[PDB]
């Protein structure tokens, strides 16, 4: 009593109820290195213009 | 400053918008009244030099130069209209636009505190000089004296431009102001050796020093009338502000690496008074004349003493109005006979009466006649290098008995002795030259009345 298969059947994608725990780290993968500070406030105009050799602005 | 330079900037303008026949008188009119309005520098203080704004200031020091500057550009007006009379009217308004655009930016030089803002400006008067002699001069080596000018000038000063970089970079600033108060002492190095050199040999290029001088009497001889009054009498100085302005930052190194241009200098002015004694032409005789005292302008601002520095700025004022004058005499002569020549003609007192007295007046300020500013100058140095060394009474002796031989050479050959015999075209002086020559004179003879203006300052 085995009745084969389907066209497209065995093809399938299932699920599988196990008990072994998820493993956190397959890739063993090291600390990631910190990113760098992002840039935050409100935009100030320029101390005292160019501030390029003699030009006042 | 912008009482000054706006209305230059609209006097560009006035010469481009009039008419055929009126672009002269307007031109003249307008630079006599910005020549007169010119006297609001005067207001200095005993402790403070009077600031404008963050870019713009004037010390006691400027003042004469600008004032010179301002009351020189309406002369070269004047007696740069007898030799393009038969000139195309656009070639006229651009020689004048010339005149105007290098006077603007000789006022923009001397006052601009920013010390490289004053490089550029000092960098911005090789153009229209250039022009100036390149396209209306008259002899063939005028290509040449431009080339020789130029690269002269250049081939010193990009070290300079790279050594104020360094100086910005390090100090923090180029402002003159800050740079009083901020100023360190520098060490000995061969750093600081090759730092000195870079900030110096442009100015003493430009001044000009011994050796380095070969680029003035080719210059003066193949320029135009105006472009050797702007030569003789303002150009000049550019070097002389600069140093004084650029030994601030250059101490205590000066006390030992000033001498090989001291001697430079005094056996140069030795060497050039001994020229002028053999010199066969007048716009040479003059050029010559013109580096023995700025050699003798060299050695006093390099002693850094305060009369040193007194003699010096009243060095330069008065040897500015004298080299002037003289050279335009010599043009007056050389629009008379055609010709360059000292010894073509002669005894030209029997003939000019007036002219002769106007020769006798400058022949006799240029050896130092008291007590006119030139021996005011002469003799504030002369002080200054008796103080530093005893020998140097010898020297200054030696100089002072070669001018006074040259001058006198120069009046006796010029207008003195049995007249010529086959020139005749001697016309009388015109009403234009005798006036030129008056307002050659009367300032320089005024300026011994008060001359507590011109020295310098710490006066
Ligand atoms: C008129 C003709 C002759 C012109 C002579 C002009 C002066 C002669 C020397 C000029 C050198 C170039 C400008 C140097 C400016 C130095 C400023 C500075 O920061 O100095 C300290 C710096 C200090 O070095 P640094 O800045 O690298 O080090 C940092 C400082 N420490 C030492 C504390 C780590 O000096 C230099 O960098 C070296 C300067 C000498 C460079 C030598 C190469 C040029 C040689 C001269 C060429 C002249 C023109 C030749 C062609 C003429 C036309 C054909």
């Amino acid at each position: 009593g085995w009745v084969r298969p389907d066209l497209g059947e065995l093809s399938k994608v299932t699920k599988v109820k196990t008990d072994r725990p998820l493993p956190e780290n397959p890739y063993h993968s090291r600390a990631r290195p910190e990113p760098n500070p992002e840039v935050e406030g409100d935009l100030k105009p320029a101390r005292h213009g160019s501030r390029l050799f003699f030009w006042t602005m | 400053m912008l009482k000054y330079i706006i209305p230059t900037m609209m006097l560009m303008p006035l010469t481009w918008l009039s008419k055929n026949s009126m672009i002269w008188i307007n031109t003249t009119l307008h630079s006599l009244l910005i020549s007169l309005t010119s006297l609001l520098l005067l207001n200095q203080f005993g402790d403070n030099s009077l600031n404008f704004s963050l870019t713009f200031f004037s010390d006691s020091l400027s003042t004469p130069l600008l004032i010179l500057t301002m009351w020189l550009l309406p002369l070269m007006l004047m007696a740069s209209q007898h030799h393009l009379s038969k000139e195309n009217l656009a070639r006229k308004k651009l020689f004048i636009s010339m005149l105007i655009l290098l006077q603007l930016f000789l006022i923009m030089t001397f006052t601009a505190t920013e010390l490289i803002f004053f490089y550029i400006m000092f960098e911005a008067t090789l153009v229209p000089t250039l022009i100036i002699i390149t396209r209306w001069g008259n002899q063939t080596e005028r290509l040449n004296a431009g080339l020789y000018f130029l690269f002269y000038t250049l081939a010193g000063s990009l070290p300079l431009l790279v050594a104020l970089i360094y100086i910005q970079n390090t100090m923090g600033s180029l402002n003159f102001l800050i740079l009083q108060y901020w100023v360190q002492p520098m060490p000995n190095s061969w750093s600081n050796t090759f730092m000195w050199l870079a900030c110096m040999m442009a100015f003493m290029v430009k001044m000009p020093l011994y050796g380095l001088h070969l680029w003035l009497p080719k210059a003066h001889v193949e320029a135009p009338i105006a472009g050797s009054m702007v030569l003789a009498a303002i150009l000049l100085k550019l070097g002389g502000y600069g140093m004084m302005r650029i030994t601030l930052l250059l101490n205590p190194i000066t006390d030992f690496m000033a001498y090989p241009f001291i001697m430079l200098s005094l056996w140069g002015m030795i060497m050039t008074s001994s020229i002028c004694l053999r010199q066969t032409d007048l716009k040479s005789l003059i050029a010559y004349s013109s580096v023995s005292h700025m050699a003798l302008v060299i050695v006093a601002i390099l002693i850094q003493t305060p009369w040193s520095y007194m003699g010096a700025t009243a060095l330069m004022i008065a040897h500015g109005l004298t080299s002037s004058m003289l050279f335009c005499l010599a043009n007056s002569n050389y629009e008379r006979v055609h010709s360059r020549t000292m010894i073509l003609a002669r005894g030209l007192q029997t003939l000019l009466p007036l002219m002769a007295a106007w020769w006798l007046l400058a022949s006799l300020t240029n050896l130092a006649l008291p007590p006119s500013i030139n021996l005011i100058g002469e003799l504030f140095v002369v002080m200054s290098t008796f103080s530093w060394s005893n020998i140097t009474i010898i020297l200054m002796g030696l100089n002072m008995v070669i001018t006074a031989l040259y001058s006198l050479y120069m009046l006796i050959t010029t207008q003195r002795g049995k007249h010529t015999h086959h020139i005749n075209n001697i016309l009388p002086s015109f009403t234009r030259e005798n006036a030129l020559m008056s307002l050659h004179m009367l300032p320089l003879l005024l300026l011994s009345l008060n001359p507590k203006i011109i020295l310098g300052p710490l006066y």
